[PDB]
This record gives structure tokens, sequence and C-alpha cells, in this order.
């Protein structure tokens, strides 16, 4: 809702906003707030090289 | 019963009469009914 | 002007969102003023603009700006048009009406300016491959868009709902992709600014920073608030909407330019969204979307005074109404003292009361009766409660009724309502179903709103607290999978004589029902759809009849007299020249009659002709002693001239069960939901009623359903005639078609459309499957000779009007396969000796002059349309397209797939049958009054569906009041016109009345009103008023087109009318009745309804005879008998004694 | 056979 | 409140309650097992909760009945909507209780009121206004009336009905303090009561009839004292346009407007 | 005297609106009625013009020019049923091209269809504007209805003096 509501508004989400759901979502609300972030949605496939991780 | 008697316009008006009476009576008996209850609801926190 | 000077050649149009060029049009315009043609003897023409544009100026007033066809960029929308309006089909079409554009034109003079290099050119001469390629490149953005439905394989387009949406409103493809994307049934007043916002129209729109401080001061005032930013260009249209309809003053010029563009093209977007909404069915957005039209159009908020949509009231009083914040209905029940006193405004009081009852303001009533579980019947009385104005209201007023659930947001059923300025202060009956789902919901709601005015909207919600649905209907008997039954199946070798060659072995559905009509003696129940053999059902019965005793009595009842006719005929053949069977048809000639039903073994015969012997069955014993009464089309008692064939079956019961001898009652109907009730009241049991499915026909029936949105039914029937060829090509090109028009005019123009859009093609004259050689000797017999240019085309015609010559002639050619199209008239569904592959039923509805109003087709007349679709060997399958307004839409879809709920409305005609009863000593008392109606289909409906009767329930008490209430209530009428005597109120006797009117067969009003209207000094002259004004001529039919032509006849005819009223049908019969008696010419339209008058005319007579004879008057009792005598021979009193033989002109008179 | 052009 | 652009977010975010239809928690807790039983059917708890305020309290009166051969379950049948006006912790109901022709048929149920947030106690303005419609209603009856409180979790509904025990109608109808904290107020004032929803029967709202039920934005109109008559229709939303009448009626009028503007002729229409 | 389609190229001025009127006689002229003055009801004439000023305009001109004959003459305006009753109500319309575009594709003027008998475009340039593809929809729409109907429409064509002619 907010964000395509800040599409509308034609804004970037802010600290300010989503504040109230700073430490929540399974996917934390604080990862759209990463630097690399944009390349993190290259990184593909990660949670299967992590159980593999343990093999090398 | 099954054959459907003949009702005159005086008779069912007299039977749509007293429906209505018992109706009423039985909304009344409803309504002393709620009061009693709505005394006894009262009674049990005074 | 001598000197013209254009100064600076730029504006700013709103709709690129930047200053550009002035148009050559504009240049043009301003260029040819320069001048005066009077004492200027040359003109000055100044043009200041760029340096770099000074060129275009040049080239565009010195012939040299060549003019370049700009079609490309609206390619889309071009084609989409052409698409909905049905002009173009397939790619095939596209391609010529892009041929015929000035692109296909500028393309091939001047190519290398169109994109198109020389090999191409060199390629492709005629440019057929550059126009498919753009017609395939715009097919791709309406098929992206979902405006069509575009498939790469065949090329053919077909047109949406969007599409139609589109073209209508003119609206971009990008912007219909908007709206079909964006657009949700739980969208806002907040959301639908911003869906409008984010249309194609204002893609160019951007904000300025120059009027980006303006736009704060707007945003913060707007009263719908704008989830978007100031800097987006949607918060800014949102914005700009919003301030256009506040009244807000701009200041910014191109604020203003920007927001007269957005609210121009608001008023088509915003219509376009509704209709979008309005389709799918969404209240909640309709409602919001509806109002969004009239604000913007209006150009004031919802919650404002609805005064301001009249601009004759001052602003002042209109702001003083709306500070004293007081409901809109509340001004209507003040006077006009009370208004100005109210609004401290004495003198504009009465101003305001004059515009206060100048608003739209409609009473809504509502009288719902649940026809099936899911289906009910919700009949719409609108009542005007305003003052018609021409000023304000106009020619026309436009309305909307919306048939909404509990929750106001899925629209179940959703009609225009045109209110004529004529037709104004007059109920107006809105008939339509609509669904009830198995959560009964506790009311539903009719909003009927303006289309144009706001604030004026009306709200009925129609309660369901008491509704009592029917319950659900038991399934249909399954068509078990028996092997064919042989013609050996049959005893008597004389009767598979007359089967034989016909066919080898019977329907699955004849052989289901074969055990129980002619290895049983019970009654019998057959349901199964028209087409399926329901007539060999009965001939078994007539076989059973006739192998019990030679000399048995079959009664056959049909309610239409052609199918008595058809099955005359085909009974005669089969009945009486193979088995020797005395096989005659009933005529409206009761004293043949007797001797008819005495001499014959079957009785063809309609309820009317079959009522008038059985009303007397105690006397004449050849109705009593009836050996089979087969009675067909039994599901045609729930609709006109049924209560006569219910009180006719009814009678049929009641004398099997006190003859000594039960009368084998064979009911033989279309498939019913509620076949438990027919067989209840027939005595059939639940092993012998065949009731079967719609789908279990031997010929599978597809019945494709087209809707058309089109309110008025002149522009739904022209636009239809491109689907009928449409249709006809896509379901049996080369198969019988058979198109069902609403009106005997109607079927000629459809006949010369279909060969119109047929020579429009290059497939000329390819519905005539025979050569011209055998069509001279057809051709020659007809009298038309407009049928002679179409059937030369190989397209019928099919009209009352017709002679039956010409008729018979008509459908041996179409039964031959000579012919392809047969366009019939909707009243020859019945009498049609053949049927087709294809049945085309376009423009399902009729024009009742009566009422003014378009009646839909009866479920009984379509259903005969629909089985006119059948051909047992010659065709696998039948089809069945209905073309049909899209109101109506879901009525054919329920009750066409379906069993057919019939329920009885002997409630309401019940009166002829009580007079009968009574005069016949059936009924003595009014005990025996409602024992009598016990015994008819109205008391086994009532048990079922209480609802339909005004019921309140399926108890005794309410099922026998009821009934006494319909006894007491018929009987006070009966009395009150002198036909019946009550004594002790209880006992009711026949009167002097009753025997005339019971004798003649006339209705009880007719009566009442002879015995009233009929004095000692009546004359023929006011006899045929008092003949005309019978209630036997309520049922004349008054079309459109037919008060012109009875004014012309009502100052040539030898009486004249008081107060003569073209709509009304006592006028048009004593018109036609004089018209008759002076022998003059009329129309063929009018002589067909002159020979239905006469034929209870003669009845009419004898009974004024009857009435005068009983009143002991001799003078009112010659002129009648002499008016008896005068309408057989079509002489006047007035004129001499010799115009009755023939051939006699007023030369021999002179 | 059909192609699709810029519109 | 701020009265200028707090209602415009406020009416946006309450252009998205339809998202918490799907998502509705019933408190399924603290439950007697002797009381009676509430189904709310799903149509009309959405239409509420879509015709809400996220912060502004609305409230409608319960009416229904009871299944055939089933006393001990109440099936709610209708929200009357009444004209009022609420704070985000008390509704201010008017004092005429609704009476029409249709609520004839069946009996005072409770009344529904939303909640800015959840609490896991009954608000002690909720058992006051209850405690005091009790007193000055005889037709209610304690045992049978509750307050359904759609209290409003983000992103979803959570719905806790209480029931006034004896001692809770005594001290709400002897009780005048306002405030969020009065003196005397106590947990066993209120019982939680068993509900659940129902795809099976649908219910209907009942509208004033001369006016609407949404009286916050001019609540200068709205009398604890005044009369109303009801109407078999649907409500209104709450930042609906008949709602809110100053701010659509308080603009000037078009004075020597449109003689600047700019020329476009409408080909269209 | 001839019923062929017109296509005059004169400068803006030059009295095009009279060639209109002509054309709009001769289809007044087929419609005579000796013994009255002229049947109104069996005709109808569109005068297809760019501008809504000078439509608003030229049914003035139209009305002052056609009052001895009694042909009304109005302005295409309004919605769908106020567009169908004044077209049913009108000999002469004068509407833009869009508006006629628009009615043609809602279908207000299909039972006037066969009674349209002679469409005058006047100003005939707008094809090289931005609305052109109204102006060709409609020419081609009229065009493919006389190729395939086979009711002859009168095509009147006024325009500037301008290249591709």
């Amino acid at each position: 809702l907010k964000r395509q509501e800040a599409i509308a508004q034609n804004r970037r989400l802010t600290l300010e906003d989503l504040e109230d759901s700073w430490d929540r979502g399974i996917p934390r609300i604080n990862t759209l707030f990463q630097k690399d972030r944009h390349t993190l949605a290259y990184d593909k496939g990660w949670r299967v090289r992590t159980d593999f991780k343990q093999y090398q | 019963e099954a054959k459907p008697k003949f009702l005159s316009k005086a008779e069912r008006e007299a039977e749509a009469l007293k429906r209505r009476q018992q109706e009423v009576e039985e909304r009344q008996r409803m309504l002393e009914e709620e009061r009693k209850k709505r005394k006894q609801f009262q009674d049990l926190g005074r | 002007a001598h000197t013209v000077i254009i100064k600076g050649t730029q504006v700013y149009s709103p709709e690129k969102g930047r200053w550009t060029e002035l148009g050559a049009l504009d240049i043009l315009q301003m260029l040819g003023r320069a001048g005066r043609p009077q004492y200027d003897t040359k003109g000055e023409g100044i043009l200041i603009t760029s340096h770099g544009e000074l060129q275009y100026y040049l080239s565009l007033l010195n012939q040299q700006l060549p003019i370049e066809s700009q079609m490309v960029s609206k390619l889309p929308d071009m084609l989409n048009a052409e698409i909905v309006l049905g002009n173009v089909q397939n790619a095939k079409d596209a391609v010529n009406w892009l041929g015929y554009a000035y692109l296909y034109i500028r393309m091939l003079r001047s190519p290398t300016l169109y994109g198109i290099s020389h090999d191409d050119l060199k390629g492709d001469p005629l440019l057929d491959q550059r126009r498919l390629d753009l017609v395939h490149t715009a097919a791709l953005m309406l098929d992206k868009n979902n405006l069509v439905k575009y498939d790469k394989k065949t090329g053919n387009f077909q047109v949406t709902e969007l599409g139609r949406i589109a073209s209508h409103y003119y609206i971009t493809n990008d912007t219909v992709q908007t709206y079909n994307q964006l657009l949700k049934p739980t969208l806002s007043e907040i959301e639908l600014f911003r869906v409008f916002s984010l249309s194609s129209e204002f893609k160019n729109i951007t904000v300025r920073e120059e009027e980006k401080l303006e736009l704060q001061k707007l945003l913060e005032r707007v009263p719908i608030p704008v989830k978007e930013s100031i800097e987006e260009p949607s918060a800014k249209i949102n914005v700009l909407l919003q301030a256009f309809i506040s009244q807000l003053k701009l200041e910014g010029f191109a604020l203003m330019a920007d927001m007269v563009y957005v609210t121009q093209s608001a008023g088509r977007l915003m219509r376009a969204i509704f209709e979008i909404v309005l389709n799918r069915g969404w209240a909640q957005l309709t409602d919001k979307t509806l109002n969004l039209c009239k604000m913007i159009d209006k150009r004031m908020w919802q919650s404002m005074c609805p005064l301001r949509q009249f601009r004759k009231l001052p602003e002042e009083v209109v702001k003083k109404i709306e500070k004293k914040n007081f409901p809109f209905e509340r001004l209507y029940d003040l006077n006009h003292n009370e208004i100005g006193e109210l609004i401290r405004m004495p003198k504009m009081g009465k101003t305001i009361h004059k515009y206060v009852h100048l608003f739209p303001k409609l009473e809504l009533s509502v009288h719902l009766q649940p026809i099936t579980r899911s289906t009910l019947k919700v009949e719409l009385t609108i009542t005007p409660d305003f003052q018609w104005d021409e000023k304000v209201h106009g020619s026309s007023e436009a309305f909307w009724i919306l048939v909404e659930d509990v929750d106001s947001e899925v629209i179940l059923h959703h009609e225009y309502f045109l209110l004529k300025a004529k037709y104004a202060q007059d109920e107006h009956l809105i008939t339509f179903f609509v669904p009830v789902f198995e959560p009964l919901p506790p009311q539903y709601f009719i909003r009927v709103v303006s289309d144009r005015w706001l604030s004026c909207e009306t709200q009925l919600p129609v309660s369901f607290r008491h509704l009592i649905l029917p319950e659900k209907y038991p399934p249909p008997t399954e068509l078990l999978d028996l092997q064919p039954l042989p013609v050996s199946a049959l005893r008597n070798s004389a009767f598979e004589s007359l089967y034989q060659d016909k066919f080898p072995f019977f329907n699955p559905i004849q052989t289901q029902v074969f055990n129980t009509v002619y290895n049983s003696d019970d009654n019998v129940f057959v349901g199964a759809p028209t087409g399926s053999g329901k007539t060999i059902c009965a001939e078994f019965a007539i076989l059973r009849m006739l192998l019990q005793s030679s000399e048995g009595r079959c009664v056959y009842i049909t309610p239409m007299e052609a199918l008595a006719e058809q099955v005359y005929m085909d009974w005669y053949e089969k009945f009486q020249d193979r088995l020797n069977k005395k096989v005659v048809l009933l005529t409206g000639e009761t004293s043949t009659d007797l001797k008819l039903l005495g001499k014959g073994n079957i009785i063809i015969s309609t309820p009317e002709k079959w009522d008038i012997l059985s009303r007397r069955w105690k006397q004449r014993k050849n109705v009593q002693n009836i050996n089979l009464f087969v009675v067909d089309e039994v599901h045609l008692i729930g609709g006109e001239n049924g209560p006569v064939l219910e009180v006719i079956c009814s009678r049929m019961r009641y004398i099997s069960s006190q003859i000594e001898r039960p009368i084998r009652i064979v009911a033989l109907s279309s498939s019913l939901s509620n076949a438990k009730d027919v067989a209840h009241w027939l005595g059939c049991s639940a092993t012998s009623t065949f009731n079967f499915h719609p789908n279990v026909r031997p010929v599978p029936l597809e019945l494709h359903i087209q809707g058309f949105n089109i309110s008025h039914t002149q522009t739904r029937l022209l636009s239809m005639a491109k689907p009928v060829y449409h249709a006809i090509t896509k379901h049996s090109p080369k198969k019988p078609v058979i198109v069902f028009v609403p009106s005997r005019k109607q079927t000629r123009l459809t006949a010369i459309d279909i060969l119109t859009t047929c020579a429009a093609d290059i497939q000329r004259q390819r519905f005539l499957h025979c050569t011209e050689k055998d069509l001279i000797p057809y051709l020659e017999k007809l009298s038309d000779s407009t049928l002679k240019e179409t059937l030369l085309n190989g397209v019928g015609y099919l009209h009352e009007g017709l002679s039956p010559m010409e008729r018979r002639l008509v459908e041996q050619l179409f039964s031959s396969g000579a012919i392809q199209v047969v366009v019939a008239s909707r009243s020859l569904c019945w009498g049609m000796n053949v049927a087709a592959h294809l049945v085309i039923i376009m423009d399902t509805q009729y024009y009742n002059g009566k009422i003014h109003a378009y009646v839909d087709y009866p479920i009984y007349d379509v259903l005969q349309m629909v089985g006119h679709a059948n051909r047992p060997l010659q065709d696998d399958e039948g089809r069945c397209v209905i073309m049909c307004q899209g109101s109506k839409k879901d009525f054919f879809k329920k009750f066409l797939y379906e069993p057919l709920p019939v329920e009885s409305h002997l409630d309401h005609c019940m009166h002829d049958h009580f007079n009968a009863e009574i005069v016949t000593k059936t009924i003595e008392n009014k005990q025996d009054a409602v024992d009598y109606l016990t015994w008819t289909f109205l008391y086994r409906r009532m048990t079922q569906n209480p609802n339909y009767y005004n019921l309140q329930g399926i108890s005794h008490r309410h099922l026998s009041d009821h009934l006494s209430e319909l006894v007491e209530q018929t009987l006070s009428d009966l009395e009150q016109s002198k036909c019946i005597s009550i004594e002790d109120e209880m006992d009711v006797a026949p009167l002097n009345l009753g025997m005339i009117a019971a004798y003649y067969y006339i209705n009880y009003t007719t009566i009442e009103l002879f015995s009233m209207s009929l004095n000692a000094k009546t004359k023929v002259r006011g006899l045929i008023e008092i003949i005309s004004n019978a209630a036997e001529y309520e049922n004349i039919p008054i079309r459109h087109h037919e008060d012109n032509l009875l004014r012309q006849l009502a100052q040539k005819v030898p009486h004249k009318l008081n107060n003569p009223k073209f709509n009304d049908p006592h006028v048009k019969t004593n018109l036609l009745l004089q018209a008759h008696l002076s022998r003059m010419q009329l129309s063929a339209e009018l002589q067909s309804d002159t020979e239905e008058i006469l034929s209870k005319a003669i009845r009419l007579i004898q009974a004024c005879v009857d009435v005068l004879s009983s009143n002991g008057w001799l003078s009112p009792a010659l002129a009648a008998m002499e008016l008896a005598q005068m309408v057989t021979q079509a002489m006047w009193s007035k004129d001499s004694y010799l115009k009755q033989l023939p051939h006699f002109t007023s030369e021999h008179i002179k | 056979p059909r192609q699709v052009l810029d519109l | 409140f701020s009265s200028k652009t707090e209602w415009r977010v406020r009416a946006i975010s309450a252009a998205n309650l339809h998202l918490r239809t799907n998502h509705i928690y019933v408190s399924s807790d603290d439950i007697k097992e002797t009381g009676y039983t509430y189904i709310l059917p799903k149509n009309v708890l959405k239409k509420f909760i879509c015709i809400s305020d996220l912060r502004a309290q609305i409230a409608g009166y319960l009416y229904g009945v009871s299944p055939p051969d089933n006393p001990q379950v109440k099936e709610i049948r209708c929200i009357v909507m009444v004209p009022q006006w609420g704070t985000h912790q008390t509704v201010h109901l008017p004092g005429q209780l609704p009476q029409h022709e249709y609520l004839k048929e069946m009996e005072p149920l409770g009344w529904i009121h939303t909640q800015p947030n959840e609490s896991p106690q009954l608000s002690p303005q909720d058992v006051t206004t209850h405690a005091k419609i009790m007193a000055d209603n005889p037709s209610w009856d304690g045992e049978k009336t509750i307050i359904i409180t759609c209290s409003f979790t983000p992103g979803s509904c959570t719905l806790t009905a209480y029931k006034l025990t004896p001692s809770g109608y005594e001290w709400g109808r002897q009780n005048t303090d306002k405030g969020n904290n009065p003196k005397g107020y106590l947990p066993s004032h209120y019982e939680r009561v068993q509900m659940l929803l129902s795809d099976r029967f649908l219910g209907f709202f009942m509208v004033p009839a001369q006016s609407s039920w949404n009286y916050n934005f001019m609540g200068v109109r709205h009398d604890p004292n005044m009369k109303y008559e009801l109407q078999l229709a649907n409500p209104k939303e709450f930042y609906h346009e008949v709602h809110r009448p100053s701010h659509f009626l308080n603009f000037a009028l078009l004075q020597e407007g449109e003689v600047y503007s700019a020329d476009r002729e409408d080909l269209y229409a | 005297e001839t019923d062929e389609n017109l296509l005059l190229c004169a400068p803006t001025g030059a009295g095009k609106t009279n060639v209109a009127l002509m054309c709009m006689l001769r289809e007044i002229g087929k419609h005579i009625n000796m013994d009255g003055t002229i049947n109104v009801d069996d005709f109808k004439i569109i005068y297809i013009a760019p501008m809504r000023s000078l439509v608003q305009e030229m049914v003035g001109s139209f009305g002052k020019r056609l009052a001895t004959y009694g042909i009304t003459v109005a302005e295409l305006t309004g919605d769908h049923q106020l567009c169908k009753e004044e077209i049913s109500a009108t000999q002469i319309i004068v509407c833009t091209p869009e508006k006629w575009d628009i009615i043609t594709r809602k279908g207000g003027e299909r039972t006037y269809t066969q009674l349209v008998r002679l469409i005058i475009l006047d100003e005939i340039h707008l094809l090289h504007d931005d609305r052109g593809p109204v102006l060709e929809a409609l020419v081609a729409r009229a065009i493919r209805n006389i190729e395939m109907t086979q009711e002859d429409v009168r095509l009147i064509g006024l325009s500037a003096t301008l290249p591709n002619y």
C-alpha cells in the first residue's frame, strides 16, 4: 500500500515511513534500505548455495 | 384440513382480528417477561 | 477587415502539453477575413511568427502545403470503431476499409513519406501487404489492450465490451487498457479520480514549475484527497478536475487550459469508465462513476443543492439553501410559503417551489413474484412525480434502473429507462428477472437514478423477509438408454401402416413414454422440448383409445388455432385416410361443434372452442363421453389464453371424476420444472409423468445469445441486421435459416437487409440453392412484388399480411431447399409447417401501443421459435441465434436451458369461468366456488409458489382465506355487474345477464356495459360504439405508425367518434367495423385486425339482441338484428338492400 | 505473411 | 483534530479499508461457555469495516434473532447505523433507540463499534455507554446485549464482544467520569462472549432516512436528544461526499470566472 | 444539375458556404410536394464543419437562408439521446467531424442513415490536421456504406487551395 501510494507521490520510501514496521517482515523491511540491495536482486538461489556451503 | 373451507369476508376479518389480538397479547407477555428479566439482572448487581 | 495581423502564431495546446504552432485551419480562417468584400479592394494579411516557421505559413497560404493523412496516429482507434460497428469482421475487411481511407490514397501516391520504399511499391502495386501489416499492427494494439479479440490464424476480429465502450466514448486503446487494469470494484472516490487522471488522453499533460504554487493552493482546497504528489502529472489532472467541479477560480493560463482540456475529455472518459464499471456490474463503482459524470457535466458537487442544475435560479438563494443544511427531499413536502419561510426568502419561495417540483423525482413500486427458486420476477412501476418542462427536461429524461443485492456491490440487473415527454405523469411498467442466490439476501436494492440529473435517484428496497421462494423443482425424468423401439412394438398392423415409411425406430422420448401411453391407461404427462415428437405420444394415446373401442372419442386441445390446423391436417391424412377414423377440427360455431364432436373420433380444437362445448357438459353427452383428452402444449397455461386451457383441463378432470368412467388425460407440453403440479392437477402419477429436460431432444440444440446494449428499439433492430447475416454465415452457410422479426413490417426490411449484406460481399444470390428456371412457376403466383425480388435472391419473407397461397408457396420453397433464408414474423412462430437448421431470433420484443412500451416476447413464443430449428434426419444438430437486448440476455439464458416454470394466471380471468360454472349449476354456493377452484392448476400452484399469487403461506388457513377472498371477489364482481344473484351471502344463482354472458362466450365486463349502456332508444349509429367498446376487443393489436392511419379513417367513416384517442383499441375497432360496413379499402395490417374483430362481432351482436330481448325493447332489438345481418354482408343500414350481392358498385345503385 | 510494423 | 490535511490522509487510509475485510480475527478466549452465542454475518461486517474510520470510532446498533430450535445462539441480522460522531476512544450515540417496523421482528442484540487499535480489555467508555443504554432502554436485555469491538489491528481486524455483568451494568449506570481510567472500574464489569462469522446467511443495514449516519465532521448538528427515522438502505463510507458538507459547500461561487479562460471547443460533446 | 461528388478547392472567404447551400438546395429540391413547399421528412443533409463556433454560426446562416423552405437546421450537441432526437427532428444537421463520428460510432444515426443523402465536409484541409483521422474514418465509413449498402450519399468536400487535391 505505502509503495503504490508513494509511487503516486513519485517519491522514494524514507526512514520515517515504515518506521513502525522496522524489525518486521520475514524478508526484513530493513533490507529495502541496504546499499548493495540492487546487486542483491541479482543474487539468485542463495539459500540452496548456503545449504551447500557446509559441503565446501 | 385438506379441503379449503370457504370463509366469509366478515368471518375472515374476525379471524384476522383475533390473530392480531393474540399476537399483541403475546408481545405484551414477552415485554413483561423482558421487564422481569431486566429487573432480575439489575437486582443481581445492586 | 482590410488589415489582418496574426500576432505570434503560437497557441498553448493542452493536448500536446506545450505551446505549439497555430493550425492550418486556424491560419486559413484567420487569413480569410483579410479584406472586406464590400469596400475593401485589396486585403492585407500580416503573419508575425518565428523565422523557422515562416516556410509553413508561406506554403499553407500559397497552395504549397500538401494534405497528408494522419490516420497512422489513430489507426487503432479507427479500426476499433469499424470493428465495433460491424463494418469490418476479419483482416480482409479491415484492409478493404483501410483502402477507402485517405492514408491508402496518400500511401500509393507518396510511398516515401509514408515509410514505404520504391521496392515495396514495385512488389505490391495495389498496396495490399502494407494494409495487412497496418491492420495487423493496429489489431495487435487492439488485442494487446483487450479492445478486440483478434486471432492471427484466421484474422477474424471479435468485438469486446471494452472496444464498444472505447469506440462509443472515443477513448484511446491505451486509456481502455489503463481502465481495465486499474478499474476495480473496491475503488473509492479518491481512487476514481486517480484512475481517470491516468488515462492516455492526458499523456502529454506535464506539471510545470510556474504553476506548482497555484496547484498547491488547489490541492489544499480540493474535497477529494489525492494520494499522488504535486510534482506528478496525475495529481495535477486530479486537482484540475476537482477544481473545475468545485468552481475554483484559476489564475495561470496554462493551468486554465489544462483544466478545460481535462474537463472536456473528462465527460467522455467519465462516461466510458461508468460504462465499463456498469457492464462489469460494480454497483458501488457505478454509482460513483455515474455521480462523477453528472458532477463534471453539471459543474457541481453531489453534496450541493439540487437547484444548481437549474441555471435560472439565483446563486444567493442556492447558497442560502446550502447554508441551511436540510435534506433535499424535505422541500418536497413544504408549500410555497413554507419553502420561502424556511430559507428566509419569501419572494423566491414561489420560484423555489416551482424549481423543486420541476426536478426529476420518480416514485418506484415493486411487485415481486418468485417464478423459480433462483429466479424472481420484479415488476417495477415508475410513476413520474415531477411536473414536465420542455425547457428543463427536453424531449425525454434518461434514467438507469440498477438492481443490486444487500451489499450494493453487484448489479443483478441494469437497464436504461427513457422517460419520454409524451409519456409523462403515467406509470411505466418495467418487467425484469433478477437472480436469487442460495444465501437469500434480506432485500434487494432498486436504484432508479437520473443519467444526467445530479442528486436525482430513487431507492426502493425490495425486502425478501416475507418472500416464500418456490421449492427446488425435482430433477426431470432421465432419458433411459433403452434400445430404439421398432414399429413392431405396436400391436395393430394397420397402426404400423401409418409409420412404416416414416421412420423405422421411434425417438428415445417416444420409446420411454410409449409403454405408459400405449401399454397403459393412466394419465400421462409428457414434458419434452418442442421438437422431440410430442404429437407421436398423443397418437399413441389416440391409438390406445382406438384399441379399447372403435367408437372412441379423442379430444386434442391446442393452445393455438394454427397448431390445431397443422395437427388437423396431420391427423386427417393419418387418422382418417389410413385408419378410417373420423378426425374433425372444431370451429367457432357451437351449433356445428356438437355435430362434429358426436360424429368425429378425434376432436381437434382450441381452448376457446372446447370451453363453449364443455361449459354445458352436463347437457351435452358427447363432451362427457370422451375416452381420451389430449392437451398439447400444457406449458401455455402460464401465458395469454392460458386460463381458458387451465379451466378446460380442470373441467375435464372434474368431469372424469363423476361420469363413472375416467377420461384419459394425456398432457403434452414443453420441459417444465414444476411438472409435479401439472401431473398432480391432471391426475398423472409419479411414474407416468415423463418430464424431460431441454437437452434431451433427439436433435442437439446449440443456443447462442447475442446481447445488444442498445436502449432504442429501432437502432437495436437496425444494428442486428448485420449480425443476422454474420450469424447465418457462421452457423449455417448451406443450411435453412429462419429469422424471427418483431413485426410484419420488419420482415420485409430484414429480408432486404440480409440481401443487402449478401450483395455487399461477392456471394450474391448465395441463399438460392436452386436456379431461376424452377422459380418462375412459384414466383408467378405471388402478389407481393418485393417478395419476388427477395425470393429471386434466395431470401424469403413471412408475415400476417401475406395470403395463405403466398405463405404456402414460401413454405414449400423453403421446405424443398430451394431457398435458404426465411424471414418470418413473431406471430408466425406457431403457424409454420417447416423447420430449418439455424433459427434467428432478432429483437425478441414487441412494441405494444396500448401502453406505449416495448413488451418482451413471452417465453412460450421464444420456446416455439427455438423449437423451429429442429431437423430430425437432415441435420445432426440445431442452431439458434437469439439476438436480444443486453437487459433481457439473462432472462433468456435461465428460461431456455432449464425447465420452464409455468404458473397459472386464472386469478385475473376467473370471472368468465365462475359465471359459466354458476350457469351450469356446478357452483351453487360460495363453498362450491372454493371446491371448484380446488380442481384447477391455480390451487396446485398456490401451495408451491404462494408468493406469485400474493399469498403469505401454504397453510390451510392462508390457502382457504386466499381462495375465499378470490371467490368472494369474483362473485362480488359478478353480483355488481348483475350477472349473478347472491342469496344469504353464501348461495349464488345465475341471473339473466350471466346466462347470456356464458351462452355466447362473452366477457362479464362486456355484458355489464351492454346492460348499462343499452337503452330503449338505441340505434345502429350508437350500436357500433357499444359493440366496439366490448372487452373482447381489448386484445386488438396497437403498433407503431398505427395512429396516423386511423386518423385518416376517422374522417371518412359514416359515423363520427366523440373524443377519439388513437391509442385506444376500442376506437380502432369501431373504425374497423365502420370500414367493413362501408366496404372501404384498407391496409393489409388493418385488414388482418378487421378479420379478428369480425370473428367475435357476431357473438357480441347476438348478446345485444339477447340483452334487448330480456329488457323488452323492440326497437333496440330490431336494430341489433339488422346490425348482425349488415355485419355479415358488409353493408350499411342507410344504403339500399342490393349491395350484399357480389359485383355491385355505386353505378347500379344510381 | 503479416509483419508487425512501427505504428 | 488538525482538520486541515489530517482528514485527507485518513480518508486515503480509509479508502483501503476493504483490505481489512479478508484478514478478520475473532478473540476466541475468556468465553464463559454458559452465555449466548452470536453469529455476525460477514457481509455486514465487511460493510461496517469499509464504512468505518481508522481513528474515529463509528458504531452501529446490532439487531437480530435466534435460529429456530436454537435459543442459545443469536444470529445478528441487522446493523443499524445511527447519526453519530465518535472520538478515538468513545462513540456519542443519540439517546433515541433505533425504532422501525423491520426491527420489530428482531431483538436488540447489542452494538458494534470500531477501535483504532486492539485492547485486551473492554473500554470503560464502552461499558459506560452500554450501561447508559441499559438504563435508558428497557428493551435491551443485559444477558443478550453485547459490545462487538472491531479493533483495527494493522492490515487486519480483530473482533471482540463483551457482555455486561450486573455489577458492570450498575457501575456504568452510576458512572459519570468520561475519562479513560474512571474510579471503580474493574475487569469483572464485563465478560467475553462467543462470536463467530458466517457465510451461510446475510444481514442488512439501516441508515437514517432524512440524513446519513456519520456526524463526525458537522458534529455541531449532532444532539444527544435529537430524533431520527430509519431507512432500509446501505450506509455510505465515513469520508463520503454527503458526510463532509463543509468540504464541498464552502467553496466560493464562480464570480467573474471563465472570462479569461482558454478557448477550446468540445468537439465530441 | 448533377448529383456527382464535388471537391471544391477554393481560397478561404471565396464563398464556400454558397456552394454547400447549392448542394443542399439540390437535395432540398428533390422533395417538392407541388401542392405544399417541401417534404423534409424524407431526406437529411449533414454539414461537417471543423470548428464548433463555425457550426454554431453555420446553423444561423443555414436557418435564415432555408427559412422559406421550412427546413430545420440545428447543431448536434448534448448527450446521445439529445443527438438522436435532434437528428430525427431536423434536416440540415451541422456538427463537427468528431460529433458526427461519435454519433456514427454510438449508432444514433443508424435509423437516419438511409435518409442521409448529402454530406458536406467543410474545411476538407483538416485531413492534414490532428483531427484528420476522424474525417478519414467518416469519409471511409460513408464511402464504404455506399459501396456496401448501395445507398448513394452525396459527398461535397470544401477545402482551401492546398496540394494533394
